[PDB]
């Protein structure tokens, strides 16, 4: 992954593009997704303390 | 529990959901096979008087 | 006929990449007196697949 993206209403961003070798001579494509988004930890920071 | 395999009484935890004493055993095989035997033979002659 | 004269080639890129494919492999056939008189155009198969 790309390092998460800083967050924007509420959740972040991450990349992953296949940049090793890419799917060649007909194999299949790389197995999962490109980009995930996922919520912040500010509900850590505010609500356990 | 009763173990119908191995054939004896056993105590449980609170800890396990479930301990069962059902036996499934599941076997595939493949075997495959090849062989191959070639001969031959060549000869030439060219003669004079 | 002694098809394994031919030759042994890689199978081809799968046809399909990820979905219910197929790949096929030939002989390299290179026609001769033996292969013409020793039946090989008859019991051989030219292409697996
Ligand atoms: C992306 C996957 O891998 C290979 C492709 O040819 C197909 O679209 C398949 O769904």
């Amino acid at each position: 992954w790309s390092s998460w993206s800083p967050c924007v209403q509420g959740k972040k961003t991450r990349s992953r593009e296949c940049n090793n070798p890419p799917p060649s001579g007909g194999g299949r494509s790389c197995v999962g997704e490109t980009t995930e988004s996922t919520q912040c930890e500010d509900e850590e920071l505010e609500h356990l303390r | 529990v009763f173990s119908g395999d191995g054939k004896d009484f056993y105590r449980l935890s609170g800890n396990v959901l479930s301990y069962t004493f059902q036996v499934k055993i599941n076997n595939d095989f493949n075997y495959e096979f090849y062989n191959s035997t070639w001969s031959y033979v060549k000869h030439t002659s060219t003669e004079h008087t | 006929c002694f098809c394994d004269h031919y030759a042994w080639t890689q199978w081809t890129s799968c046809s399909k990449t990820c979905n219910s494919g197929t790949q096929s492999r030939h002989r390299q056939i290179v026609v001769d007196k033996y292969y013409q008189e020793n039946f090989c155009e008859q019991i051989c198969s030219k292409q697996e697949t």
